[PDB]
């Protein structure tokens, strides 16, 4: 998260949007599940 | 059921932290001044009969489940002078302290983590007429509700909100049987910019911006009973969440999200009304409404009874609340109880919430 | 007091120090049987079974001797 | 309404209020740099006020609440109306709130949180309440003392990988040495067992009976001879079996064999 | 020994040594225990006139044990230095006048586990912990119903194998009270 | 593993760990046993086996470490496979009593019953075949309890041996019970396999490990797949699993009637002895605070009447929300005659609008009406004064306490799908873990 | 790069049941036929290619509060899909799971269907694939069984389709249990081996065609085989069966929502009576009478808790003080108790087959030997009788001197009681209990002293009888061989202290217990006509004796003037105790037919103790 919260130096937003490196909300892969404010809101993928 | 409920940020600010206002069906723009009236009306903190007051309120959450689960509120208001008012709360709602061991062995550190919750605000409360006040409160809102793991970041997420609020109370008017008194109270809340629990600016969520319009009267009976009956409807600033579709299948509902993430709070306030397909009357559905009644006896005893119901499609919390309240020299204790009448589970079944408030200082007399 | 949990990893390993566990029961922050085990009589228990949609979750055992306990723990 | 003006309701006990700062920092190589510390806001709270008194010799006031144990059972809230005995309305009773019933067939509630009322015309007592319930029945059956538990397994049901035959000869003679029981037909004595399980504990400790961590090769024919009633391929697994054994046919199993 | 036994090899047959050309022996065990405890080492104990009180505790504790089964030789080895403090401040005034009670707890516990090999220097260090805290608390009586503490927990607690990491726990803050 | 971590018999040469092996765990072993002055060994001990280490060389430019493996027997294999051997050395004959720890005899019952569907104590011929013709007397099939057929009743109380057993379960603390841990163990290592295919044999053709050359009795009733393959595996054996171990085991550990929760409500308690409810000042004494019963009266403690005890414990996680509400008439007809109209009802309310099954929400109501009439009767009085020597003057009584109670019942509109009252066998929303 | 937004194992509770389900084929590992189990959710599946997935109508996600948030559940149905080269004309392939299900309070078993084709597969037509459910005790041989043909969803358009031409009505299941209870009926008279049976043996009634109305269901097809059970299901069953003939089908079928409706809420009904008359502290009488109807229960009881079965109880108990017939100078304390009373349960279902009503099992009989037997097995009748006389003693007088021969110190109880039942499973069940108590005890009151401190003593003769018949279910004219169960026993044990010295202290007890063998013959076989008062003073051969000796001795050593200082005492515990082998043991006979003599067992026991003070002061 540190990629995406606190941008790091050498990495520009256009690096974070590449559908390889962009973070994954569970709106967008479970779009109908409810989740608690406050909870986790992102999919942590497994990058191979 | 429940259809396209409003989806905002930290809903644990909207929800009753103290017991006099729980057992008045979770109302407290129009009923009377008191320590707890900075969730519901801090205008009316003016209006108070003693120079400061400090309460501890308890709520708990899971009561046969397990312990330390629960919402705690701390209230402190201070007049200076009889048109002035300076009061500061902070509530908190916890798990309490939570172990972490992923060991079996009996001499291991432990790591404690408390997901919490809390909101520190501070309102000014300035009487401007003789029975009119007006109120400013600033709120800072922190959430820590999740635990750092491994691709899990449990930074605290934190956001500021703007409280405007405004209290009548008209003197004692005389009629046939009984002298009552009027009061009547407005309050906007959580007016500030988006929460952003992932630290993203893409994904905020909005503060639970809320209206509250309430009004009540008071019949005094022997000069030492009231009968204070009280009606208050509440409704979020909030713009509806696009239910079916309003523009291939999943394109549309995709695109009125979107359409629907990317509006700013100042934009959303006035968008709140309307931005659906019914009309005006299916747009009040969106108020819920409380009615309460309180009998003061003394002026140390207090019953009170409360009605509160939301629309069955939106929130669906419907219940009749009890409430009792005992002052012996300056403490008040106050202890509510909730019936619900919904059919979703209300989280506080079977919880005695509690209240108990310390009031000090010289007397103001009351117009 | 005499128990030592522990969550691992998608696991809660349960172990009763010098007494006999008669039943677990596991519940979400909703209050949710997520997990019910009526019937151990063993002094070990690993359920390793739980789907926990939250992290925080509720356990209660009771012992042998009627001895009701309940430690909140993280899922992990 | 009430009988006087005056109010003696007490609180006694104690109320404490922690506000405080938790920090806590692991040195986890693998947790994220925005995970290096944690620092939080503590609040809570440790209510333990009793409030006991009346209200005009008519209202009588008695609670209990305490944030340290259970509060099914241990919260109480009674308010109890009672007037005089000329009116018709002899209890009002608000909070935990009791239903006795004198019957056999219709039991009473004991533990109840609502409204209680009691109403007396001249002759006729009747007694209404609406409440929630706190309690779960629960019925036992005791036969000579103790209590009565009574178990259905199914044949299936045995208990799987916890009871193993120390071989093959204790396996083929545990038939044949129990057909007079309570009398064992065997005269075999295990006088020493060493047991061996793989290690994934991988703690070392000495008041575990000691640290004996050895490197164990674990055969499944060692120890196997012949059964006299159960073909070879039965007993062990080794393809062929040609000088295989060197004792008699019904040897007992022994290292020899 | 927790469990020794007679052997059935020692007997009057001509077979005299093992498989290790050992002969063997009547009785056999599997581990020897040697524990030893000083329960404290040291206990310094001393008030002042002052109303400052001193307790200060050392201890100490050996756990070796000799396993025959491996020929291994298991050391465990604990540490523990306390030191408690207490002081009360007499008429401090915040038209308010009250005693000061502050209490002070030093604790460091070190723990520490070796596997010996007696052939050759394999001294494999199996378990470890190092554990220091401080817990300092200070009462102040406003009134005799109110009650102020304040409280500051600080406990660090180092690695000894990888297996742990150094975890810092420190809670500080204020407690009120109040009695009825 | 440490003593304490298992248990062995050392007549029968087996084992019982305190946990089992559920997973790819290997179990090994090695044992020395005593056959009368003859010595056996197995395995190797860590006191005759090799050494762990041997170590050549004075510094580790030129040491040589040879670490040397005991060789044990294999019990449990690392990999499971019901093909060979080490499987067979699992016992299937030991069966776990649930909650049971010190189980002993004159509080414990055990039977055997087919249910097919109704629980039977005897097992029927196939129609059109029949079992096979004179069979030895420990043999006995033909109306014959099926504790007899399991060889599970040869003894009478004395563990004596009898001729057709006395009809209950034998107690034995070393061969079929274990003590300490509550467990049963069978006579035979496959009592529901072989010893039932042997009890049906009709001739040498038929073979327990062919089960194509079964004699269509054999067929019905031999559970071979629970001891060649897992229990898993034997699930799809589904018209085997039809013998019932039914019984019954007493826990008393300690004076008094554990209720099984502690400081219930005062007067929750209801102790029923033969149908009538008790006395609790002079039946009975309750100690609340610890939840024990105590019986006080002399005839009933030696009575072997079972006792129904009732109470309501708070002590409750997890419940629906119960509402309770109603009235209760209490009218007096005269100074010795009440009569009263108790109406009663109580709802559930369900956490969602599925109910599942075991999870079920009530919506019952009760109403009664009962008449209780306590009198003076001096006729009893002067009728026992005029007994030999008995000049009392205690007025005597009589109670007529009458009570007619109807329920009816009903399920509550939240749990209730289309209409109508709906209880979920399975809505599927549960599986896929 | 290959983001893996999920990775899991799934594991489901319904097992893919291996096995052929028609014995026409016989080699179900065979067909290539891809049978697969998964689920269809509402937030994973919503987007399905072939038909999106969808709640079936009326069907609403669960709503609960997580935190001050309202969450909806998720919604999910089993999926079935098969595949690869398709299933035969009669071949079938389900799912099976175990459970344990009582629905006798319920008047409907329903549940939803789906049907759809497989992509790139040729096309499923209608009445094609039928889904079937297989609930009872086994799915080879007890079960019930309802077949539905399965309307398929038509696909080629949009992936989203409306709910109600996804879960159609028409391949909805909606089954009323009495259907299955009237073809359990009618297959009572079909034998096994008549040619109404299919290969498998399962009875279609819409197949007979003698028989008129068919299983009584226009929709469901409905089967049974060997007399099963709805009112506990052990095993359940969802599958698809094939009806093409010369066709090989592949498919996906979605079951969702298998419930139960239409609960039966009749009420019932329950009556107590109670008489309780006390007369001058000499006689107590309460009668006790309870009638209850079938359906009635506590407020709390569920739908399976409440009394499926008439009730019918009273119990008599009466106290009388027998002592206070007797002159009151020299007081008797003899109490008596007479505690009768019996139960007569009439089961709502007969016990046979378990889910049909008694009465209408008895109406539909047309056989007056089976009808009695049927009523009789279904009654559970239970009748206890209780006589105890504890307590009998003599009270001491106001002013007497106690002695050692007096029998004031002696102390009787007498307890008889019998039980006799006869239920579904035995059809006579004698319990006969006798105990007798006499007890004795006396404290005395102020070269050694060799007057005892103590005497005490006690005798037992305990004697049961346990006679049990099982009975023959078919018919009642044979019934099983009783078995006798007996445990005469006769247990005393004595005691008394010794106070020799002041400083000794001599505590020895010794318990016996003998067992009474007058019931057996010269074989191992017990006699059935013969009762438990036969020889009542008969002391057995022995079983059991212990022995208990104490002896704690002060070591007054302070007599000399040279050791004052020592403070010694020894305490010596020696416990004895000799078991009798059963007679497995002590008539061994060896297969040779030598019989030996494995003789009986003896333990003793040492408990040395020596406690010293040894001040060196003085
Ligand atoms: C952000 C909150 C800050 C915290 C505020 C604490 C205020 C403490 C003042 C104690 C108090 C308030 C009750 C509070 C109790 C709630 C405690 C909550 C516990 C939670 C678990 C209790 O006083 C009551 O209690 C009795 C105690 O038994 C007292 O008895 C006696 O008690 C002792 C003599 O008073 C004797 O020694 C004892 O012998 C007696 O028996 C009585 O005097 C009285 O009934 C009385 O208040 C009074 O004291 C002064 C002191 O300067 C306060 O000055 C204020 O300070 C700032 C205000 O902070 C303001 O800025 C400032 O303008 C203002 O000058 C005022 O308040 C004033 O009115």
């Amino acid at each position: 998260p540190v990629f995406y919260s606190s941008k790091p130096s050498g990495i520009s937003n256009d690096d974070l949007s590449l559908n390889t490196t962009r973070r994954i909300y569970s709106r967008e892969l479970y779009p109908n599940t409810d989740i608690a404010q406050g909870q986790i809101q992102v999919v942590n993928t497994l990058d191979l | 059921d429940i259809e396209r409920p409003i989806t905002t940020g930290v809903p644990f600010l909207l929800v009753a932290a103290d017991a006099r206002a729980a057992g008045l069906g979770d109302q407290g723009v129009a009923t009377s001044s008191d320590v707890f009236s900075q969730q519901w009306n801090p205008a009316k903190y003016a209006f108070a009969e003693d120079a400061q007051g400090l309460s501890i309120s308890y709520t708990p959450y899971l009561t046969d489940l397990a312990n330390d689960i629960s919402l705690g509120q701390v209230t402190y208001y201070n007049k200076i002078n009889d048109r002035s008012a300076f009061a500061g709360s902070f509530r908190y709602f916890g798990f309490g302290g939570i172990e972490l061991r992923q060991t079996g062995d009996p001499n291991e550190p432990t790591r404690e983590v408390n997901p919490n919750e809390f909101a520190l605000d501070g309102s000014y409360s300035l009487k401007l007429s003789e029975t009119f006040s007006m109120a400013v409160a600033a709120r800072y809102i922190r959430s820590n509700l999740k635990v750092a793991t491994e691709e899990i970041d449990a930074s605290a997420a934190g956001s500021f909100a703007v409280d405007v609020a405004g209290f009548y109370q008209s003197e004692e008017i005389a009629y046939s049987d009984f002298n009552g008194r009027w009061r009547a109270g407005f309050n906007i809340q959580n007016l500030g910019p988006k929460i952003s629990y992932d630290h993203d600016d893409l994904s905020a969520n909005f503060l639970p911006a809320n209206l509250r319009v309430g009004g009540g009267f008071d019949f005094i009976f022997d000069d030492y009973n009231k009968l204070g009956v009280s009606l208050e409807l509440t409704k979020l600033l909030v713009p509806t969440p696009p239910g079916p579709g309003t523009p291939s299948q999943s394109q549309a509902d995709e695109a009125n999200y979107k359409k629907y993430k990317d509006i700013g709070w100042v934009s959303g306030i006035f968008k709140s009304f309307g931005d659906a397909p019914g009309g005006f009357s299916e747009e009040l559905k969106e108020i819920t409404y409380s009615a309460a009644a309180e009998y003061m006896y003394q002026d140390a005893f207090a019953m009170r009874l409360g009605y509160y119901h939301e629309s069955p499609m939106k929130g669906a919390k419907q219940f009749f609340s009890l409430g009792a309240g005992f002052k012996y020299s300056m403490i008040k204790v106050d202890v509510s109880y909730l019936f619900s009448a919904s059919k979703v589970k209300n989280p506080l079944e079977n919880t005695l919430r509690f209240s108990l408030t310390f009031n000090f200082g010289d007397k103001y007399e009351t117009y | 007091d005499g128990l030592l949990i522990s969550v691992k990893d998608k696991t809660i390993k349960v172990t009763s120090a010098k007494e006999n566990i008669k039943e677990v029961n596991i519940f979400d922050i909703t209050g949710k049987l997520i997990y019910n085990k009526k019937k151990v009589g063993n002094t070990e228990l690993s359920i390793s079974n739980l789907q926990s949609a939250d992290q925080v979750l509720l356990v209660k055992v009771n012992l042998e001797n009627n001895a009701q306990i309940t430690r909140k723990v993280i899922f992990k | 309404i009430f009988g006087s003006n005056t109010i003696d309701v007490k609180p006694t006990g104690s109320v404490e209020m922690d506000l405080g700062v938790r920090y806590t920092k692991q040195d986890n190589p693998a947790f994220s740099p925005r995970n290096r510390s944690s620092l939080t806001f503590d609040f809570d709270q440790r209510i333990s006020m009793s409030l006991m008194g009346k209200i005009g010799t008519r209202l009588e006031v008695n609670a209990n609440y305490d944030t340290q144990s259970t509060f099914a059972f241990q919260n109480l809230f009674k308010l109890a109306y009672t007037p005089s005995e000329d009116d018709i309305i002899q209890k009002v009773e608000v909070g935990n709130v009791s239903m006795p019933l004198n019957s056999t067939l219709i039991r009473g509630a004991q533990s109840l949180f609502g409204v209680k009322t009691q109403l007396q015309f001249g002759r006729t007592t009747i007694t209404g309440v609406f409440s929630e319930q706190k309690s779960q029945t629960k019925s036992v059956v005791a036969e000579n003392g103790g209590t009565v538990q009574n178990f259905d397994l199914y044949a299936l049901d045995y208990d799987n990988d916890r009871h193993f035959f120390l071989s093959q000869y204790f396996r083929n003679k545990y038939d044949v040495s129990l057909k007079n029981y309570p009398f064992i037909d065997s005269r075999v004595q295990i006088t020493r067992l060493e047991v061996w399980v793989t290690n994934k504990q991988n703690r070392v400790t000495t008041t575990g009976g000691g640290n004996n961590l050895r490197n164990i090769i674990a055969l499944q024919d060692l120890g196997e001879a012949q059964v006299s009633g159960v073909p070879d391929n039965e007993v062990v697994v080794i393809s062929s079996t040609a000088g295989f054994f060197n004792n008699p046919i019904d040897s007992p199993t022994s290292n020899t064999n | 020994i927790n469990q020794f036994r007679s052997n059935f090899d020692y007997n009057s047959s001509p077979k005299v040594q093992d498989v290790n050309t050992n002969f063997y022996n009547e009785i056999i065990m599997s581990n020897v225990n040697l524990v030893e405890q000083f329960s404290p080492l040291i206990r310094m104990d001393f008030e002042l006139k002052s109303s400052l009180r001193v307790l200060s505790e050392i201890k100490k504790d050996r756990a070796l044990s000799m396993s025959f089964d491996n020929n291994l030789l298991t050391e465990v080895k604990g540490m523990e230095y306390i030191i408690g403090l207490g002081y009360r401040f007499k008429d401090v005034i915040f038209i308010i006048k009250s005693d000061i009670n502050i209490k002070a707890d030093f604790s460091l516990r070190n723990n520490e586990t070796l596997v010996r090999y007696l052939d050759y220097d394999n001294n494999q260090l199996a378990a470890g912990q190092n554990i220091w805290s401080l817990k300092l608390t200070a009462d102040y009586s406003f009134s005799k119903n109110l009650t102020a503490i304040f409280y500051y927990d600080h406990s660090f607690s180092k690695a000894v194998i990888s297996t742990s990491f150094p975890l810092t726990n420190i809670r500080s803050g204020f407690t009120l009270r109040y009695n009825f | 593993l440490t003593t304490n971590e298992y248990t062995f018999n050392p007549q029968l040469g087996y084992i019982s760990l305190q946990q089992r092996l559920a997973n790819d765990e290997i179990l090994a072993v090695a044992f020395e046993y005593t056959v009368g002055g003859k010595v056996y060994q197995v395995g190797e001990f860590g006191s005759d086996g090799v050494d762990a280490t041997v170590v050549t060389g004075n510094n580790s430019s030129n040491q040589a470490i040879i670490t040397q493996s005991l060789v044990l027997k294999m019990l449990k294999s690392n990999l499971t496979n019901v093909k060979n051997p080490v499987w067979n050395l699992m016992m299937k004959n030991v069966y776990q009593i649930p909650q049971a720890y010190q189980i002993k005899q004159d509080d414990f019952r055990l039977n055997i019953l087919y249910t097919d569907p109704s629980p039977i104590n005897y097992i029927t011929p196939v129609q059109g075949s029949s079992f096979p013709p004179n069979p030895a007397p420990d043999s006995k099939v033909e109306q014959t309890p099926l504790l007899n057929v399991f060889n599970l009743d040869r003894l009478n109380y004395n563990n004596d041996p009898q001729a057709g057993g006395d009809g209950f379960f034998d107690y034995i603390p070393g061969v079929t019970v274990d003590v300490q841990n509550g467990r049963v163990i069978f006579t035979t290592k496959e009592p529901f396999g072989e010893l039932i295919f042997n009890k049906l044999q009709t001739g040498a053709g038929e073979s327990y490990n062919d089960p194509t050359t079964y004699n269509a009795n054999q067929q019905k009733y031999v559970f071979r797949n629970m001891y060649r393959n897992t229990q898993a595996g034997a699930l799809q054996d589904s018209d085997k699993n039809k013998f019932l171990l039914r019984g019954k085991y007493k826990s008393s550990g300690s004076n008094g009637i554990p209720i099984g929760a502690f400081n219930v409500p005062q007067g929750s308690v209801v102790v029923t002895a033969a149908g009538r409810v008790l006395v609790e000042g002079i039946d009975y004494s309750v100690d609340y605070q610890l939840g024990r019963v105590q019986i006080l009266d002399p005839s009933l403690q030696a009575s072997n009447t079972p006792i129904e005890v009732s109470l309501e414990n708070n002590s409750i996680f997890g419940q629906q929300t119960r509402r309770f509400m109603g009235f209760n008439i209490e009218h007096k007809i005269s100074d010795k005659f009440v009569i009263g109209g108790t109406y009663l009802k109580m709802t559930e309310r369900p956490f969602t609008q599925k109910s599942t099954y075991g999870q079920e929400s009530v919506n019952n109501t009760i109403f009664g009406f009962n008449g209780n009439y306590s009198t003076e009767v001096p006729f009893l009085t002067r009728l026992a004064n005029k007994l030999p020597n008995i000049d009392t003057d205690v007025p005597s009584n009589l109670s007529i306490r009458g009570e007619v109670a109807f329920l009816r019942p009903d399920a509550p509109k939240a749990s209730d799908f289309q209409g109508e009252a709906t209880i979920y066998v399975d809505d599927f929303e549960g599986s896929q873990s | 790069t290959v983001r893996f937004g999920a990775l899991d194992l799934v594991r489901g509770e319904w097992r893919r049941y291996t096995g052929t389900l028609d014995a026409n084929d016989q080699n179900p590992d065979d067909d290539g036929v891809e049978f697969d189990v998964a689920a269809v959710n509402i937030q994973e599946n919503g987007t399905k290619c072939p038909v999106n997935y969808v709640m079936p109508p009326g069907v609403q996600r669960e709503q609960l509060y997580n935190n001050n948030t309202v969450i909806n559940q998720n919604e999910q149905a089993l999926a079935v899909r098969i595949g690869g080269a398709g299933l035969q004309y009669q071949d079938s392939r389900a799912v099976f799971k175990n459970v344990s299900v009582d629905m006798r309070q319920y008047k409907k078993l329903k549940m939803f269907l789906h049907a759809e084709s497989l992509p790139n597969q040729p096309t499923l037509e209608d009445d094609e694939m039928v889904g079937f459910i297989r609930f009872g005790n086994d799915f080879t041989q007890n079960f019930y069984q309802v077949e539905i043909p399965l309307k398929v969803t038509k696909t080629g358009g949009s992936c989203s389709i409306s709910p109600d031409l996804v879960w159609m009505d028409d391949n909805s299941i909606d089954l009323a249990l009495d259907l299955l209870t009237r073809m359990k009926i009618k297959a009572m008279s079909i034998d096994i081996n008549s040619s109404k049976r299919d290969v498998n043996g399962i009875y279609y009634p819409d197949n007979d065609p003698d028989l008129e109305g068919g299983d009584g269901d226009g929709k469901l097809t409905l089967g049974i085989k060997g007399n099963p059970n709805f009112g506990l299901v052990r095993n359940l069953m969802v599958g698809v069966k094939s009806r093409a003939d010369h066709k090989d089908i592949k498919g996906e079928v979605w079951f969702n929502e298998l419930r139960l409706a239409d609960l039966e809420n009749k009420g019932g009904m329950a009556a107590i009576l109670n008489v309780d008359t006390n007369m001058a502290d000499f006689a107590t009488v309460s009668a006790t009478g309870r009638k209850s109807t079938i359906g009635f229960g506590s407020l709390e009881q569920g739908a399976n808790e409440r009394d499926r079965e008439d009730v019918q109880q009273y119990n008599i108990v009466t106290n009388l003080n027998l002592g206070k017939l007797l002159p009151k100078k020299w007081g008797i304390n003899l109490p008596f108790n007479y505690a009768i009373g019996e139960e007569v349960i009439t089961p709502e279902y007969d016990p046979f087959n378990q889910d049909i009503k008694l009465d209408q099992l008895i109406r539909e009989t047309t056989d007056q030997a089976e009808k009695d037997n049927i009523r009789t097995r279904a009654i559970d009748y239970t009748k206890r009788k209780s006589i105890n006389f504890i307590g009998v003693r003599k009270d001491r007088a106001p002013e007497q001197k106690p002695h050692v021969y007096d029998i004031e110190n002696f102390t009787f109880s007498q307890s008889y009681n019998q039980v006799e039942r006869h239920d579904y499973e035995v059809a006579d069940y004698e319990d006969e209990q006798s105990n007798s108590a006499v007890n004795y005890a006396y404290t005395f009151q102020p070269n050694f002293n060799y007057l005892p401190s103590n005497i005490s003593f006690n005798t037992n003769i305990l004697r049961q009888s346990n006679r049990q018949q099982f009975r023959e279910v078919e018919v009642e004219g044979i019934g099983l061989d009783p078995l006798y169960r007996r445990n005469f026993a006769f247990n005393y044990q004595y005691g008394f202290g010794f106070n020799l010295t002041k400083s000794l202290k001599l505590n020895y007890s010794a318990t016996s217990n003998n067992i009474v063998r007058n019931f057996l013959n010269d074989d191992n076989s017990p006699k059935e006509d013969f009762n438990i008062w036969d020889d009542y003073l008969d002391i057995g051969t022995p079983n059991q004796h212990a022995q208990q000796l104490v002896l704690n001795y002060d070591i007054p050593i302070n007599k000399i003037p040279i050791f004052g200082f020592v403070k010694a005492s020894y305490s010596y515990t020696a416990d004895y105790m000799w078991q009798r082998s059963s007679t497995a043991f002590s008539e061994y006979e060896d297969p040779n037919g030598t019989v030996y003599d494995l003789g009986n067992t003896i333990q003793n026991s040492n408990s040395n103790t020596l406690t010293t003070t040894l001040n060196m002061n003085t």
